[PDB]
C-alpha cells in the first residue's frame, strides 16, 4: 500500500498531501520536509525513484508541480507510475486542462477524488470512466 | 508563470 | 535582442547610447551573460558624458578576467582620461585601473600611477593610494619595482587628514601581506603627527589611524600615558567600530602600563562605560561587542565586575545575542550577584528555545560548580526545573545533578532520595547515564537502590557503550558497599557483560571486575570504592600567549571565532 | 575587509552586487541561501555566514539582506559600520527600502556604491556630501570632503536661522514577574534639525553633573549621564578637556548627544497584571495601571500591550478608561489610551474562553510591554543651559528644543 | 502645537558662569 | 440601534435554549432521547459515541446531545461543555452498584468552574420495576440538596410508557425562561 | 462567510512568511469565534479554511470539535467536510476520533450511498486498534452485499482492518467465500486483494 502521496511544487509549497500511515504531526512535517529537499535536490535523469527509510519514494512531476508516493518493498515500481498517470488523467478529465491555479482552488475536490479513488494506500478503481461517473454523481447530490 | 499550463497537455 | 542592442550601439547618437548602455546594465545586473559585448562597446568608451563613462568603466571591470585579451583596448582610454581637469573623472579612472585584474594591464599603469602619487587634489591622493595597495596586492613584485613604499611613507606626513588616513590604511594593508621584512614603523614623532590628525579625520579616517597604533609597541611609561591620553576622546565617537579600535588600542597599551600609576585607575574607570554603550548597539554589531567583552574579560576581569544588569538578555534579543548574553553572565558570574545570576537563570528556563534551555542550564551547572557558595541555591533551583515536568529540563538537571555530585558531593546527601523517584523513564543517555553514576556513587542514602537498577538491566546488553559501562560500575560499588542484597545481582551482571557482552572495553571491564570479585572481595573496598581526589575542572580561559595575541586582533573575524588569526584564513 | 558587499532579496536572488577587491568569487552567493536555510533550521544562524575559507557577513534589511563577503581576518566592526553608513545613505537618498527602488535607481546606485568606498576601505560616507556629488537627476567632488569640516558645507545661506532640537527620553524597563525591576536605563538623545546660513559652531551648555561639580554647582538638579556620545561634529579634545561641547552642526536633524544612564526612580506607569486562566474553560486579566507620574504630565498614545492566550477566542473586555481592541495579528491585546494623565488609576478585566482540546506544544510568556509616550516630561531632571551659536558672519540665531518622554524597553515580565 | 513638548527657546551660555 | 425585528420575531416566539443529555451507560439516554424526539421506544445498541437531535416544543427548540457512560467515554463529557446551556442527568436506580459510580461521575462533572449557568436536570430513568426508589431517596443518595448555586429538580420518568417527561420539560422551561 | 477562494487568492497576496502566518492567524481568530457561536450555517467554509490553513502548516488543535459536530449533521456538503476533517487532522494517537466511532456505526446503516461509502473510506484511512474492534461487525456485514460500488470499500475496509488488527482475520473467512465470479473489474480487484492479504 501507498503509505503517502503528497502533492509538491518545484518552489517547495505543497498542493497536495495524503498519508495512509499514522505519524505524529512533528514527524510527518519531518517527512515532507525531508523528501521536498530529497526532492528539490535531484536531477532529472536520477530514475524518479528513491528508496528513503527502506520506502520507494517514487517521484514524477508532468508539470512544475511535482507528485511523490511513498510504497513498501512488496510490489513493482512501475506499477505506481501507472497508478499516477491514471489519477492524474482521471482528475484532469474530472476538472478539464487542469493547471497549478485550479489545484490549489480545487483542493477539496482533489481531495474528495483521491479518497473516492484511493483508500488506505490501496487502489480502489481500477476503471477511469467508473469513478469519474461515481464523482459526478456524488457532485450532483448537493 | 508556469502554473496555469495543463500538467499533461491532453 | 543583442543584435539590436550591438547595432544601437554602433551608432552615433548619444541618445541611442545612453539606452543601450543602461539595458547592458540591466541585463548584467538581471544575470545575462554581456561579456560577449565587450568588445563591441569598446568602440563607444571615449565619450564626453559622465553618466556613461562610469557604466563603461564598470562593465570593463566586470568584464575584463572574462575577456583579458579584449581589455588591451582600453589602455589609450585610461591614459588619457589620467589627466582630465574633473578630479571626478580621474578618481574614477584611477580606482578602475586597479579594479582590472589583467597581469599585463597593470605593467602600463605604472606611469599614471606615479604621475598621480603627487596629485594636489585629497580625493586624487586617496584614490592614488588605494591604486597603489590594489597594484601591490595584485602584484608586490611590481609595487616594489615602481618604488612606491617611498611616495606612501611621504603620504602620512602631508596634509588632507582623509588622503593620509587613507595611504596609512593601504601602507598597512602592504605591510599585513608582507612578510614582516623592512616594515614601516614610525618613531614616536610619526606617532605624534597621525594624533594631531586623529581629530581631523573622518569616521572612516579613525579607523584607519587607530590601526596603525595597534601595531606599535610602547616602550616608555610617559609615551603610552600619552596615547593613552589621546585615546581617551576616542571613547566619546558615535562610531562604534572608532570605539571598538580604541578600545582594543587601549587594552594593547595597558600592557605596558604600571598599575601602581593612577592612569590604570583611570582608564579602567573610563573603559565601563563605554562598554555599557556598546552593548546597547544595534543587534549586528551586538555579537562583536559581546566576543570584544569575552576576549578582553580574560585580560582585565575587574573593570566589568559591577556590570551585571546590562549583562541580561532582552526579551527581542537575537539567539545568537541571547546565547552570547550567558556566556557573559557566566563569566562575570560572582558572588555579590549570586541571587541575580539565579533569577535570571529561572527566568530563562521558561523560555521555548530548547537550544536556549539547555544553554541556560550548561550556565546555571557552571556557575554553581565555580561557587560553592551557592551550591544549595543551585540544588534547590535543580530540584524545581525537575519538578517542572520538562522532558529536556528534566534532562538538563539530571546532568547538572550528576556533575555537581563528582564535585561537591559531601554535603549531596539530601538530594538522593527527592532524585530517587523522579521520572526515571527517560532514555537519554547523558542523563540515564548521569542518574546511574550518581546513583552508584551514592547509594547509601536509597534503601530501594537495587530495586532501582532492577529496571535498568532489562536492556543492558544493547542500551550503550558508556550507559553499560556506567551500569556495571553502578552494580559493582553496590555489591561492594551492601553485597547481601545484591549478592545475585553482581553475578547476573558478569554473566551478561562477560557472556553476552560483545564490547571489547565493556568485556575487558566486566572481566576486571569479575577477577576483582573472585580474587578478594574485601579488597574491592579500597580499590573499586576508593575515595577519589579532587576533580580538576576544565579552565575555560584562554591560554595566556593566545590572550596577548588576541589582545592585538580586535575588532577582526578571528575575535568572532575565538580562533587563531593564521588558523582561521585559508 | 569584505571582499564586496551585495545586496540580495527575499527569495535569494541579488538585486545588486559590487566586488572592491575581487579575491572572492561572485559564484559564491548561491550558497549563501541554503547555508542560511540550515542555520535557521538548525539554529545556528548567525549574521556572518562562512563557505570554506570565505566568511559571508550579512544583515536583514528592510527586504534585503546586505552580504559583504570576505576572505582575509578583515575587521567585522568596520564592515558592520561600512553597512549602516550604506543603508543610512539609502534611507536618505530612497524613502523606501524594498525591490521596488533596488530596482529602479540601479543608474545612481552603482555610482554610489564605487565612490561609497574602493578596495575595502569605505572612503565617502556624507549623505549630504555624497548628494552633492552623486544624483539621480557630474561635477567636480566638493572640498569639503577634502577639508577638515565634512560635516558642515560652507556658503549654506537661509533666509531665517532656525534650529529644532528634540530631548528625546527612552525610558526602559525591566520588571521581572516577581514584582521587582531589574534593568532600568534611561537613554538620552540630543537631536537637533538645524537649518541655518553657513557654518555655525554649536557651543552646547547643560545641566551636568560633572559640569556643575568642575564649576563648583554641584548642588542643583544636575544629570550624570553614564554614559555621553557626541556626533562626529563634536570635538573629542573639548569634551575630553573641560566638557566643552564645541562643534559644527549639520545641515539637517542630526543627533549630536545622546545620554546613556540608569535609573534609581519609580515606574513613571505601575502595571499589575492578573491571570485567572482556568483549566481550557476561561481566563482573566486582571489588569491594573497606576500611573507613577506626576499629575501634570498626560501619556498621549498609551498603548499597554497585554499578551493573551495564542488559542483564545471570543473576549469580553470589561475596562474603565481606554480602548481595547485585541489584534489576532500580534496575539495580543493592547490597552490603547489616547491621554493618560498622570496619577490615573485604569482597571480592566480581560474574560474570554478557550478551546476544549489542549494544544500540542507551549507557546512561552511574552513579556507585557507599553507604548507610552508623554512629550514635555523631564523625568532626568538635566536642564539645558545654552547654546553657543557663533558665526563669522555674525547673525541672531533663535534655537528651538522640544523635550518628549516615550516608553522604550519598558518590558514587563509575565506570570 | 505639535505631540512631544512644544519648542521652547534656548539660550546661548552659562550667564551665571561668567 | 433598534431592536424592533427582535421584538416582532419575539411575538410569535424566538427563544430556543439548549439541553444536555448525559448519565452511565444503559441507562434508558437513547431511548429517552427517541421518545422525546419521535415518541416511541427504539432499541439501540450502546451509544459509542453521542447522538445529536433537536426538538421543537413549546416556541423553544431545545437541543439535545446524548453522551455515554462508558469509561473511555467518561472523560469526554468536558467537551460537551462548550456551547453549552442546558444539562439533563438520567440515573440508574436498578443498578445498586453503579449507583456509587454515577454520583461520583456527577460530583466530578459538577466540580467544573467552566459548568456553572447550567442548572441540575436530573431524570429518574427505569421507573417501572419495585426495585426503583422514589424522587426523594435517590435525591437523598446523591445528596442534590448540598449543591450550591446549583438549581436542581428531580423527576421520575418511565421509558415504556413516557409519564412524567412533560412535566419536566416545563419545569425547565420555567428554570431557563423568566417570562410570561 | 469568507470562502475557501477568497482565503486562498489572500494567502496569494501574501509575500512575507512572517506576513503570511500574521494573515493565518487573522483567518483563525474569526474562525475561532464563529466556531466558539456554534454556527450551523457556514459551517464549511470555515471548515474548508481551516483544512488549508493545516495543511499550510499552522495548528490546528482547537477545529477538532467542529469536526466532530458537523459529522454527525444532516448535510451531504457538511458530512463530506467533517469526514474531510477526520481523514485529515484526525488520527489514532490524536485520541479525538474515539468519540467519532458512534458517528461511523449511524452513518454505517444510512441510506445514502455516498454518505456510506464516505464513511467507509474515513474508516479505511484512519483505522484504529480501538475503532476496528467495535466495527468489525459492520465490515462484514457490507462485504455479503450485492452492491458493486460497495463492495470495494467493504473489501478496503476489511484488509485495512486485517491489517490494523491481525486477530479479526477469523471474521472474513466465510464473507469472501464464492466470490471470483464478480464481473466487475473493482469487486474482483478487492477480493483478489483480500485474499492476498488475508
Ligand atoms: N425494559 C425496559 N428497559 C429499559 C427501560 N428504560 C431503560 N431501559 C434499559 O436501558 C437501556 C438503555 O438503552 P438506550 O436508551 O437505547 O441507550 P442509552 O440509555 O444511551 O445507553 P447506552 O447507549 O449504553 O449509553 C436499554 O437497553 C434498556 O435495556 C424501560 O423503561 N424498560
Ligand atoms: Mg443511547
Amino acid at each position: 500500500m501507498i503509505h503517502f502521496i503528497l502533492l509538491f511544487s518545484r518552489q517547495g509549497k505543497l498542493r497536495l498531501q495524503k498519508w495512509y500511515i499514522t505519524l505524529p504531526d512533528k514527524e510527518r512535517k519531518k517527512i515532507t520536509r525531508e523528501i521536498v529537499q530529497i526532492i528539490l535536490s535531484r536531477g532529472h535523469r536520477t530514475s524518479s525513484f528513491v528508496d528513503w527509510k527502506e520506502l520507494k519514494l517514487v517521484y514524477k512531476r508532468y508539470a512544475s508541480l511535482y507528485f511523490c508516493c511513498a510504497i513498501e518493498n512488496q510490489d513493482n515500481e512501475l506499477l505506481t507510475l501507472e497508478i499516477v498517470h491514471r489519477y492524474v488523467e482521471l482528475l484532469d478529465k474530472y476538472f478539464g486542462n487542469v493547471c497549478e491555479l485550479d489545484i490549489i482552488f480545487n483542493f477539496e475536490k482533489a481531495y474528495f477524488i483521491l479518497d473516492e479513488f484511493i483508500i488506505g494506500g490501496e487502489i480502489q478503481e481500477t476503471s477511469k470512466k467508473i469513478a469519474v461517473k461515481a464523482i459526478e454523481d456524488s457532485d450532483m447530490l448537493q | 508563470k508556469g502554473e496555469n499550463t495543463s500538467l499533461l497537455h491532453p | 535582442e543583442i543584435f539590436e542592442l550591438k547595432a544601437e550601439l554602433n551608432s552615433d547618437k548619444k541618445e541611442k547610447k545612453k539606452e543601450a548602455v543602461k539595458k547592458v546594465i540591466a541585463s548584467m545586473t538581471v544575470g545575462k551573460d554581456v561579456s560577449a559585448l565587450f568588445p563591441d562597446v569598446v568602440n563607444c568608451m571615449q565619450t564626453d558624458n559622465l553618466e556613461l563613462k562610469k557604466l563603461v568603466y564598470l562593465y570593463l571591470m566586470n568584464y575584463a578576467k572574462s575577456q583579458p585579451d579584449m581589455a588591451i583596448m582600453a589602455v589609450n582610454t585610461f591614459v588619457k582620461d589620467c589627466e582630465d581637469p574633473n578630479p571626478l573623472i580621474r578618481a574614477l579612472a584611477v580606482r578602475t585601473m586597479g579594479c582590472i585584474r589583467v597581469d599585463k594591464i597593470t605593467e602600463y599603469l605604472c606611469e599614471p600611477l606615479r604621475k598621480c602619487l603627487k596629485d594636489e587634489d585629497p580625493y586624487v591622493r586617496k584614490t592614488a593610494a588605494v591604486c597603489v595597495a590594489k597594484l601591490h596586492d595584485i602584484n608586490a613584485q611590481l609595487v616594489e619595482d615602481q618604488g612606491f613604499l617611498d611616495t606612501l611613507k611621504d603620504l602620512i606626513s602631508d596634509s588632507n587628514p582623509m588622503v593620509v588616513a587613507n595611504a596609512v590604511a593601504a601602507l598597512s594593508e602592504i605591510a599585513e601581506s608582507h612578510p614582516s621584512s623592512n616594515l614601516l614603523d614610525l618613531n614616536p614623532q610619526s606617532i605624534n603627527k597621525l594624533l594631531t590628525a586623529l581629530n581631523e579625520c573622518t569616521e572612516w579616517g579613525q579607523i584607519f589611524i587607530l590601526d596603525c597604533l595597534a601595531n606599535y609597541m610602547p616602550k616608555d611609561d610617559r609615551e603610552a600615558q600619552s596615547i593613552c591620553e589621546r585615546v581617551t576622546p576616542r571613547l566619546s565617537h558615535a562610531n562604534s567600530a572608532v570605539v571598538l579600535s580604541a578600545v582594543k588600542v587601549l587594552m594593547k597599551f595597558m600592557e605596558m602600563l604600571s598599575k601602581d600609576l593612577d592612569y590604570y585607575g583611570t582608564l579602567l574607570k573610563k573603559l565601563a562605560p563605554p562598554l555599557v554603550t556598546l552593548l546597547s548597539a544595534e543587534p549586528e554589531l551586538q555579537y562583536v561587542a559581546l566576543r570584544n567583552i569575552n576576549l578582553i574579560v580574560q585580560k582585565r576581569p575587574e573593570i566589568l565586575k559591577h556590570e551585571m544588569k546590562v549583562f541580561f538578555v532582552k526579551y527581542n534579543d537575537p539567539i545568537y545575542v541571547k546565547l552570547e548574553k550567558l556566556d557573559i553572565m557566566i563569566r562575570l558570574a560572582s558572588q555579590a550577584n549570586i541571587a541575580q545570576v539565579l533569577a535570571e537563570l529561572r527566568e530563562y528556563a521558561t523560555e521555548v528555545d530548547v537550544d536556549f534551555v539547555r544553554k541556560a542550564v550548561r550556565a546555571i551547572g557552571r556557575c554553581a560548580i565555580k561557587v560553592e557558595q551557592s551550591a544549595e541555591r543551585c540544588v534547590s533551583t535543580l530540584l524545581d526545573l525537575i519538578q517542572t515536568k520538562v522532558n529536556y529540563v528534566v534532562q538538563e538537571a539530571i546532568v547538572v545533578i550528576k556533575d555537581i555530585f563528582r564535585k561537591y558531593p559531601n554535603k549531596y546527601e539530601s538530594v538522593i532520595a527527592t532524585l530517587c523517584e523522579n521520572l526515571d523513564s527517560l532514555d537519554e543517555p547523558e542523563a540515564r547515564a548521569a542518574m546511574i553514576w550518581i546513583v552508584g556513587e551514592y547509594a547509601e542514602r536509597i534503601d530501594n537502590a537495587d530495586e532501582l537498577l532492577e529496571s535498568f538491566l532489562e536492556g543492558f546488553h544493547d542500551k550503550s557503550t558508556q550507559v553499560q559501562l556506567q551500569l556495571l560500575t553502578a552494580i559493582v560499588k553496590l555489591f561492594l558497599k551492601k553485597p547481601t542484597e545484591t549478592q545475585e545481582l553482581v553475578q547476573q551482571v558478569l554473566s551478561l557483560a562477560t557472556q553476552d557482552s560483545d564490547n571489547p572495553d565493556l568485556r575487558d571491564r566486566g572481566y576486571i571486575y569479575w577477577r576483582l570479585l573472585s580474587t578478594d572481595p574485601v579488597a574491592a573496598k579500597e580499590v573499586v570504592l576508593a575515595e577519589k581526589p579532587l576533580i580538576s575542572e576544565e579552565t575555560d580561559l584562554i591560554e595566556p600567549t593566545l590572550l596577548d595575541e588576541l589582545i592585538c586582533y580586535i575588532g577582526t573575524l578571528a575575535s568572532v571565532y575565538h580562533k587563531p588569526p593564521s588558523a582561521f584564513v585559508e | 575587509s569584505a571582499s564586496a558587499v551585495y545586496v540580495l532579496d527575499l527569495k535569494g536572488k541579488v538585486l545588486i552586487c559590487r566586488n572592491y577587491r575581487g579575491d572572492v568569487d561572485m559564484s559564491e552567493v548561491e550558497h549563501f541561501m541554503p547555508i542560511l536555510m540550515e542555520k535557521e533550521e538548525e539554529g545556528m544562524l548567525s549574521p556572518i555566514l562562512a563557505h570554506g575559507g570565505v566568511r559571508f557577513m550579512w544583515i536583514k534589511h528592510n527586504n534585503l539582506y546586505l552580504v559583504a563577503t570576505s576572505k582575509k581576518n578583515a575587521c567585522v566592526s568596520l564592515v558592520f559600520s561600512f553597512l549602516y553608513k550604506v543603508v543610512q545613505v539609502f534611507s536618505e537618498y530612497f524613502k523606501e527600502l524594498e525591490e521596488e527602488s533596488i530596482r529602479d535607481n540601479f543608474v545612481i546606485i552603482y555610482e554610489l556604491l564605487d565612490e561609497l568606498m574602493d578596495f575595502g576601505y569605505p572612503q565617502t560616507t556624507d549623505s549630504k556630501i555624497l548628494q552633492e556629488y552623486i544624483t539621480q537627476e557630474a561635477p567636480r567632488p566638493p572640498a569639503t570632503v577634502t577639508n577638515a569640516v565634512s560635516w558642515r558645507s560652507e556658503g549654506i545661506k537661509y533666509r531665517k536661522n532656525e534650529v529644532f532640537l528634540d530631548v528625546i527620553e527612552a525610558v526602559n524597563l525591566l520588571v521581572s514577574a516577581n514584582g521587582n525591576v531589574l534593568r532600568s536605563e534611561i537613554v538620552g538623545s540630543i537631536k537637533m534639525r538645524v537649518f541655518l546660513s553657513g557654518m555655525p559652531e554649536l557651543r552646547l551648555g547643560l545641566n551636568d553633573k560633572v559640569l556643575f561639580d568642575n564649576t563648583g554647582r554641584g548642588k542643583s538638579k544636575s544629570v550624570e549621564l553614564e554614559d555621553v556620545k557626541f556626533h562626529q561634529c563634536v570635538r573629542l579634545s573639548r569634551f575630553e578637556n573641560d566638557r566643552t561641547i564645541s562643534f559644527i552642526p549639520p545641515d539637517g536633524e542630526f543627533e549630536l548627544m545622546s545620554y546613556r544612564l540608569n535609573t534609581h526612580v519609580k515606574p513613571l506607569i505601575w502595571i499589575e497584571s492578573v491571570i485567572e486562566k482556568h483549566s481550557h474553560s476561561r481566563i482573566e486579566y486582571m489588569v491594573k495601571a497606576k500611573s507613577q507620574f506626576k499629575r501634570r504630565s498626560t501619556a498621549n498614545n498609551v498603548e499597554i500591550h497585554i499578551p493573551v492566550p495564542n488559542d483564545a477566542d471570543s473576549p469580553k473586555f470589561k475596562t474603565t478608561v481606554g480602548s481595547v481592541k485585541w489584534v489576532p495579528e500580534n496575539s495580543e491585546i493592547v490597552w490603547s489610551v489616547k491621554s493618560f494623565p498622570g496619577g490615573k488609576e485604569y482597571l480592566m478585566r480581560a474574560h474570554f474562553g478557550l478551546p476544549s482540546v489542549e494544544a500540542e506544544d507551549k507557546e512561552g510568556k511574552p513579556p507585557i510591554s507599553v507604548k507610552f509616550e508623554i512629550p514635555y516630561f523631564t523625568t532626568s531632571g538635566i536642564q539645558v543651559r545654552y547654546l553657543k551659536i557663533i558665526e563669522k558672519s555674525g547673525y541672531q540665531a533663535l534655537p528651538w528644543v522640544r523635550y518628549i518622554t516615550q516608553n522604550g524597553d519598558y518590558q514587563l515580565r509575565t506570570q | 502645537d505639535r505631540k512631544g513638548g512644544s519648542y521652547s527657546q534656548a539660550a546661548g551660555s552659562d550667564s551665571a558662569q561668567s | 440601534g433598534n431592536i424592533f425585528a427582535n421584538l416582532f420575531k419575539g411575538l410569535f416566539g424566538k427563544k430556543e435554549m439548549r439541553i444536555l443529555m448525559v448519565g452511565l451507560d444503559a441507562a434508558g439516554k437513547t431511548t429517552i432521547l427517541y421518545k422525546l424526539k419521535l415518541g416511541e421506544i427504539v432499541t439501540t445498541i450502546p451509544t459509542i459515541g453521542f447522538n445529536v437531535e433537536t426538538v421543537e416544543y413549546k416556541n423553544i427548540s431545545f437541543t439535545v446531545w446524548d453522551v455515554g457512560g462508558q469509561d473511555k467515554i467518561r472523560p469526554l463529557w468536558r467537551h460537551y461543555f462548550q456551547n453549552t446551556q442546558g444539562l439533563i442527568f438520567v440515573v440508574d436506580s436498578n443498578d445498586r452498584e453503579r449507583v456509587n459510580e454515577a454520583r461520583e461521575e456527577l460530583m466530578r462533572m459538577l466540580a467544573e468552574d467552566e459548568l456553572r449557568d447550567a442548572v441540575l436536570l436530573v431524570f429518574a430513568n427505569k421507573q417501572d420495576l419495585p426495585n426503583a426508589m422514589n424522587a426523594a431517596e435517590i435525591t437523598d443518595k446523591l445528596g442534590l440538596h448540598s449543591l450550591r448555586h446549583r438549581n436542581w429538580y428531580i423527576q421520575a420518568t418511565c421509558a415504556t410508557s413516557g409519564d412524567g417527561l412533560y412535566e419536566g420539560l416545563d419545569w425547565l422551561s420555567n428554570q431557563l425562561r423568566n417570562q410570561k | 462567510p469568507i470562502r475557501l477562494r477568497e482565503l486562498i487568492r489572500t494567502i496569494r497576496t501574501a509575500r512575507t512568511q512572517a506576513e503570511e502566518r500574521e494573515m493565518i492567524q487573522k483567518e483563525c481568530a474569526a474562525i475561532r469565534s464563529s466556531f466558539r457561536e456554534e454556527d450551523n450555517t457556514y459551517r464549511c467554509r470555515n471548515v474548508a479554511k481551516l483544512l488549508y490553513m493545516h495543511m499550510l502548516g499552522y495548528p490546528a488543535h482547537f477545529g477538532q470539535l467542529e469536526c466532530l459536530k458537523l459529522i454527525a449533521s444532516q448535510k451531504f456538503t457538511d458530512k463530506r467536510i467533517g469526514y474531510l476533517g477526520a481523514m485529515l487532522l484526525l488520527d489514532e494517537r490524536q485520541d479525538v476520533h474515539l468519540l467519532m466511532t458512534n458517528c461511523i456505526k449511524n452513518d454505517l446503516n444510512h441510506s445514502t450511498q455516498f454518505v456510506q461509502g464516505l464513511a467507509l473510506c474515513t474508516l479505511g484511512c484512519m483505522g484504529s486498534s480501538e475503532m476496528c474492534r467495535d466495527l468489525a461487525g459492520e465490515v462484514e456485514k457490507l462485504l455479503k452485499t450485492s452492491n458493486s460500488y460497495l463492495r470495494k470499500k467493504a473489501a478496503l475496509c476489511a484488509v485495512h482492518v486485517i491489517r490494523k488488527v491481525p486477530e479479526l482475520m477469523e471474521m472474513f473467512l466465510p464473507a469472501t467465500k464464492n466470490l471470483l465470479n464478480e464481473k466487475n473489474h473493482g469487486v474482483l480487484h478487492t477480493s483478489v486483494v483480500l485474499l492476498t492479504e488475508m
